[PDB]
């Protein structure tokens, strides 16, 4: 089954961080993680824009 | 999407004869987004439906 | 000839050993992880799917009574109603108005597609890990599979290479998962027949194709209202269906050192973490004889540029007395600066210049071309760049190397305090030897 | 900038300068049939509004 593919964020590098604009055409899921031993994770369902850091 | 189901023919009197009945019935797609209609350009994944035959 | 060293197990990091053996010229290798597989033991506990309620049409006794009869049904029951009057349709489908009961059963069954949509509890034990390297060293570059413990060995160009165990026993998985299509949980499942009405388990099944069907649903039979021919009922909806809504976050978002959680076989793919030791055995015919190298004397070593980024951000430029073109091996005697190359093109010019990583911002350390060594000092800058898509090239080591100029300060301080403070104790000594007479 | 207020500009209404920064990129056609894929930043224009 066929499913689209959500446009590419704008992505603003700052220190130790990054800020994301999600401009979504219906309800998409998002989430991160971190690449150590201790993850800090988070999913979220995005439905408007929304910026995220 | 609704909240109820209604089936119904039309008898041999031209009478119509229906049944309703209370079903759920919210839908949701494979994959992390929530579209309603495929689109020209996208992805592919595997999905599950009642074969015709 | 026997050599052994110790790569990290860090998927893309370019390493290069070093050996030495005395009366041919040195050799470096160079070996990296392509991919890295780490699968756990896993033994099925149950399946559990959703649940099917299997109704019959009722038994209405016309004048006269009916009692029940176990079976052995998943959940099952039965009861009889002692006066009842169906008005079937168009009559009354008896005759007598208080002598009629109406028998009505149910049981649980299993779904009809419980082979395509099922979960499994599982019970993971020590895992095996699996590991895929690249060796390239003299005009060889193949690469292998292995598995990453001292019981495998595996030939390449006529070496023997052994990847020892890792040095750590750290797993993602728990002790109990659940497995449901391309996520794994780590959850604690209840034991067999234990299973509780509307939540993971109320039905629970050795395996796929087993026949014991457990079943605990709360599956309760009502009377039938009067004037109809029905069989109510209550029970409490599916577990399965609960769960799926309620599964907490997979393993897959969440998993330490970037590991990748992965299909049929359950796996843990590129953990960053741990060493992986490894042992050479390498033939006669891989190495040169010292009188087909060219003689280098007098090597001297300047750092052109240095910036200690994740990039190869330094460059330094070697100068020496040679005696006929060839090609030599480079290497760095320290973890505090990694090279880019393997081998350099010596010439009768006295030139050569190579690029390295580090993370100091004042690293020192040795380097040698295929017979002499030089040392080199930097002073390093940081980067002005803050993120960056590919992961860095070094090993972490920031302790900047003494006679630098963090730690020359720290010296020199030191210096004049103990300088002050042993001319007070000479004194000191020298007053009270004087008054001590 | 794409996606926020000013994202196309014109010195006036009736001017053909038309300064534009929509994030547009371009993608390559699925196997067998005949359509231009691309993606671009939603207007700006009516995030601002
Ligand atoms: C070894 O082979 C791989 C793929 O065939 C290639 O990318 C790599 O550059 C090769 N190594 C050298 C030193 O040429």
């Amino acid at each position: 089954c066929r499913v689209p593919m959500a446009r590419e964020p704008t992505v603003i590098h700052g220190k130790r961080e990054v800020t994301l604009h999600l401009h979504p055409d219906h309800p998409t899921l998002f989430s991160y993680r971190t690449l150590g031993e201790d993850p800090q994770y988070h999913e979220e369902w995005v439905t408007a824009a929304v910026e995220r850091t | 999407p609704g909240e109820f189901l209604q089936v119904s023919i039309q008898d041999t009197r031209n009478a119509v004869r229906a049944c309703r009945i209370q079903y759920h019935h919210d839908p949701q797609p494979v994959g992390r987004e929530k579209f309603t209609i495929r689109p020209h350009y996208g992805k592919e994944i595997p999905c599950t439906t009642y074969q015709q035959t | 000839y026997e050599h052994s060293t110790v790569m990290p197990n860090v998927v893309g990091f370019p390493y290069k050993a070093h050996i030495e053996r005395p009366g041919y010229s040195p050799l470096t290798l160079q070996m990296q992880v392509v991919e890295t597989s780490l699968e756990p033991t896993l033994n099925l506990e149950y399946i559990t799917c959703e649940y099917k309620t299997v109704v019959p049409s009722p038994y209405v006794k016309c004048c006269g009574a009916s009692e029940c009869s176990t079976k052995e049904k998943p959940d099952y029951q039965c009861k009889v109603y002692t006066g009842v009057y169906p008005f079937m349709w168009g009559g009354a489908y008896c005759f007598c108005d208080s002598e009629n009961t109406q028998l009505s059963e149910a049981y649980v069954d299993r779904s009809d597609v419980c082979r395509h949509d099922h979960a499994s509890a599982y019970k993971a034990h020590t895992a095996s890990l699996k590991a895929k390297v690249r060796v390239m060293y003299g005009n060889v570059n193949q690469t292998v599979d292995v598995y990453v413990n001292g019981d495998h060995a595996v030939t390449i160009g006529g070496t023997q290479f052994i990847f020892g165990p890792l040095s750590s026993a750290w797993t993602p998985f728990d002790n109990k998962i659940v497995v449901y299509k391309d996520e794994v949980f780590n959850q604690d499942f209840p034991p067999y027949g234990s299973g509780q009405p509307g939540r993971f388990g109320d039905i629970q099944s050795r395996t796929v194709e087993s026949n014991d069907l457990y079943a605990n649903t709360a599956l309760k039979l009502a009377r039938p209202s009067p004037g109809m021919v029905h069989v109510p009922y209550t029970q409490t909806p599916s577990g399965f269906k609960y769960w799926l809504k309620e599964k907490g976050t997979a393993l897959n978002t969440k998993a330490p050192f970037g590991c990748q959680i992965k299909t049929n076989p359950v796996r843990a793919m590129n953990c960053a973490v741990g060493n992986i030791p490894v042992s050479m055995n390498l033939p006669d015919s891989a190495f040169t004889r010292i009188v087909e190298a060219p003689t280098i004397i007098d090597l001297t070593c300047t750092v052109a540029t240095c910036t200690h980024s994740s990039d190869f951000g330094g460059v330094l430029t070697l100068t020496y007395k040679t005696d006929k073109n060839g090609d030599c091996s480079v290497h760095s005697h320290s973890n505090v600066a990694t090279l880019q190359e393997a081998t350099a093109k010596v010439k009768t010019a006295g030139k050569v210049t190579l690029h390295f990583s580090t993370a100091s911002a004042s690293p020192s350390f040795v380097v040698s071309l295929c017979s002499a060594r030089a040392t080199c000092s930097a002073s390093c800058e940081p980067p002005k760049d803050h993120i960056v898509p590919y992961a860095a090239s070094h090993s972490n080591v920031v302790f900047p190397d003494m006679s630098g100029t963090a730690l020359s300060w720290v010296q020199k301080i030191s210096g004049g305090l103990g300088a002050f403070a042993i001319g007070a104790i000479l004194v000191l000594v020298v007053v009270t030897c004087i008054g001590l007479r």
